[PDB]
């Protein structure tokens, strides 16, 4: 962080104090999907057998 | 606020547009990290005396 806030002053020298460099943040692992319980299936089987 | 996501919401795309238009995001990030330190200054100079 001291070269990362180097960076971001524009200079080899910061003085004490505080100063942003950035931001940080997280990713989704790959995703979700949730959909609602099956319902009643078509009645193939009169069709079928 | 961040300008980044504020514009994007996680678009790659989107933030590789941005960057085309200069350094915005930072200037504005800048002007309120100002806002933030001139309201502290300003409550200490009312209330630490």
């Amino acid at each position: 962080p001291l070269s990362e806030t180097k960076c971001t002053l524009k200079s080899f020298t910061v003085e004490k104090g505080i100063y942003q460099t950035s931001n940080f943040r997280v990713q989704p692992t790959e995703s979700i999907v949730r959909f609602p319980n099956i319902t009643n299936l078509c009645p193939f089987g009169e069709v079928f057998n | 606020v961040d300008c980044t996501m504020y514009i994007c919401g996680d678009s790659t795309e989107c933030s590789n547009l941005l960057l085309q238009y200069g350094s915005f995001c930072t200037q504005l990030n800048r002007a309120l990290t100002g806002i933030a330190v001139e309201q502290d200054k300003n409550t200490q100079e009312v209330f630490a005396q």
